[PDB]
């Protein structure tokens, strides 16, 4: 085509991904359900936080997507041990992730694949949503999807409880673990299964009663855990402000209704409080 | 060099969808199915698919091509 | 969002002028490519636009009989595709009854209806081997569909504008006591408009307004105070006039639609057959 190979960027199990001349190309069933998904979603979304596909094209049952390069993650941000994450730098990349995710929600559809390597940061320090290979439209009574979803360490309790039919909860629940993510600058929930990742996450913040989340035992794949009462968010969050430690209590609310929504999030005094998030070109560049 | 909220302005072409919030106040959600418990444990309610169905019917209805 | 959408920003049309003038370029440059490798043999475009009306019948009722159960959305976004392959391509270069298959196949992917290629082929009446044959063929033209639909596969069909526009009608328009009666009339005139160019021409909100208007005047329930109050449009006159234009050019395509001619499609078959036999 016009697009000529420059470097080999990463290798997922549908598609290599490199570089080429500056975009990055992602090259008896037919066409790829994945491509297609990502192909019929990004052509419908143009937002500045969400990434953009330029082109597609291919050959027999085969098909490569164009999309703007990207030059690092929020993964790579947080491993590094040699950034400093100041509080503006956490606003900044929670301001950009937010309003790319508020402006996917609008147009009813749930990413339901946030991570910080989704995460997507180009030179410009712009913060992009990627990857929609698992992302759906929601707000449909008639479509009925599975609980799987979402890498485990992110994954909303609900969906581990096993709900076939989720709002933009398991977006924010997953928004609020890559926020403490950003704070801790390990995996805030680290669970190497379903149980144990609900054993975590009760651990962590408690175990919740009907009070907090009144239809909880009615999910399929509820089951009942000990009562763990919780560390309060201030011990584990120990350099936080009220601002902040109230977002992060909005985006943990076990209940999904009760769980602030993008727009929410963003309404929130933490945003609108000092300090400012700091401008894109000023971003720690790994 | 501080952030202020402003809502996305996207023009729908067509005519006012009420909030989200504001569906059951105004009557609108007599007439949709209610969200099973289950359905609500999960963060489904009946409000998102009676806004989703409004925003479709009005969205583009005075677009002209 | 349709607003924003692909539907609107390149598959919504001035005019069915403007559509004529497509469908005469695919045909007229099969015709120079088929003079160009190597008469009578040729489609005209009203015939190559009676054989897409056809096999959009034929589209349709595939999906109707389609096990398991394939939603509405899906054989709209189907039919969609075809119409939309048909602007640009000629009867003559692809076969309409693989492109309606592939169309199917590919719209049940994009509506994330899942069905494995042996249970969609399974709906065929054909030999099993005609079947694999059949799959082989969908899967050859796959990639041809989505490069012709220029990449743009969500489609805005007019369902659930049609559910929102009854949702409103009960909450706001108390004078239409029971609105649910006009749901079959409506829907059988949707399945009119369909059959029409319309889907390309106007926005799935004011067909289905139309459905339900035109549902109520065969009813003779006259509904102008739910446009002018209701959806506000006393306030802004010319909106109204502009609505009201629309939904009259609407129903009158719908008034002078002709459903191709079985002669005049036993015909046309052999001449398509006929062309896909040679060249
Ligand atoms: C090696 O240096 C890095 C390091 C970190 C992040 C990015 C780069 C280089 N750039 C890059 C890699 C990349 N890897 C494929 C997936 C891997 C899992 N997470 C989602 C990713 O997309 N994908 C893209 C895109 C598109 C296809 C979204 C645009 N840039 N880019």
């Amino acid at each position: 085509k016009r697009y000529e190979k420059l470097d080999f960027l990463g290798e997922g199990q549908f598609a290599t991904v490199y570089k080429a001349r500056i975009v990055a190309i992602k090259k008896k069933d037919g066409i790829n359900r994945t491509a297609l998904r990502e192909i019929k979603l990004l052509q419908e979304l143009s937002h500045p936080n969400i990434i953009g596909l330029l082109d597609a094209f291919g050959h027999k049952s085969n098909i490569s997507l164009v999309f703007d390069f990207m030059e690092t993650d929020l993964e790579v941000i947080i491993k590094d041990n040699s950034l400093v994450l100041t509080p503006s730098h956490i606003k900044a990349y929670m301001l950009m992730t937010l309003q790319g995710l508020e402006y996917l929600h609008q147009h009813w559809i749930l990413h339901r694949d946030l991570k910080p390597n989704n995460l997507l940061l180009d030179e410009n320090g712009v913060l992009k949503l990627a990857d929609f290979g698992l992302a759906k439209s929601f707000g449909s009574p008639n479509r009925a999807y599975t609980h799987q979803v979402v890498t485990r360490w992110y994954r909303a309790p609900e969906l581990l409880f096993g709900a076939r039919m989720y709002g933009v909860g398991v977006d924010m629940w997953a928004v609020g673990c890559i926020l403490a993510e950003l704070l801790l600058r390990v995996p805030f929930l680290p669970g190497d299964s379903d149980l144990d990742q609900l054993t975590r996450i009760f651990e962590t913040l408690g175990t919740p009663t009907e009070e907090q989340w009144p239809d909880m035992c009615s999910l399929p794949d509820y089951v009942t855990f000990k009562s763990f009462p919780g560390i309060p968010l201030h011990h584990i969050f120990s350099a936080a402000g009220d601002d902040l430690l109230d977002l992060i209590q909005g985006l943990f609310l076990f209940n999904p209704c009760a769980r602030i929504t993008a727009t929410q999030a963003l309404k929130m005094k933490y945003f609108s409080n000092r300090p400012g998030p700091t401008p894109g070109c000023q971003l720690p560049r790994p | 060099a501080l952030y202020e909220y402003q809502p996305l302005q996207i023009e729908t072409y067509g005519p006012h969808v009420p909030e989200l919030e504001m569906l059951g106040r105004l009557g609108y959600l007599n007439h949709v199915r209610a969200a099973s418990p289950q359905d609500l444990a999960g963060g489904y309610t009946s409000s998102l698919a009676c806004h989703r169905a409004l925003q479709d019917a009005f969205s583009g209805l005075f677009w002209q091509p | 969002m349709y607003h924003n959408s692909s539907q609107k920003r390149h598959w919504t049309f001035s005019s069915e002028e403007q559509l004529a003038r497509l469908r005469a370029d695919a045909n007229r440059k099969f015709r120079c490519k088929a003079v160009a490798n190597g008469d009578p043999v040729f489609l005209e475009p009203h015939e190559e636009m009676t054989l897409c009306k056809y096999y959009e019948k034929r589209l349709l009722e595939f999906c109707s009989v389609f096990k398991p159960a394939m939603p509405r959305s899906v054989v709209g976004t189907a039919c969609m595709y075809f119409k939309r392959f048909y602007l640009n391509n000629s009867v003559m270069e692809y076969h309409p009854r693989i492109i309606m298959l592939t169309c199917a196949f590919l719209a049940c992917k994009v509506d994330e209806f899942n069905v494995s290629s042996p249970q969609f082929v399974g709906n065929l009446r054909e030999s099993p081997l005609g079947q694999e044959k059949a799959l082989e063929q969908i899967l050859e033209y796959e990639l041809l569909l989505i490069q012709q639909l220029n990449f743009h596969l969500i489609v805005h069909n007019p369902y659930r504008p049609f559910e929102g526009f009854l949702i409103d009608l009960k909450t706001r328009y108390p004078i239409l006591e029971n609105p649910e009666i006009l749901r079959k009339t409506a829907d059988d005139f949707l399945n009119r408009i369909a059959l029409t160019d319309a889907y390309l021409l106007y926005t799935p909100s004011q067909i289905a307004l139309t459905a339900i208007l035109s549902s109520a005047s065969r009813a003779g329930i006259t509904m102008e105070s739910y446009l002018s109050e209701s959806l506000m449009l006393k306030e802004n006159r010319t909106c109204l006039s502009q609505l009201l234009d629309i939904m009259k050019s609407m129903r009158n395509l719908v008034k002078k639609y002709e459903p191709p001619r079985s002669e005049e499609v036993a015909v046309l078959k052999q001449k398509l057959e006929r062309c896909h036999s040679a060249e």
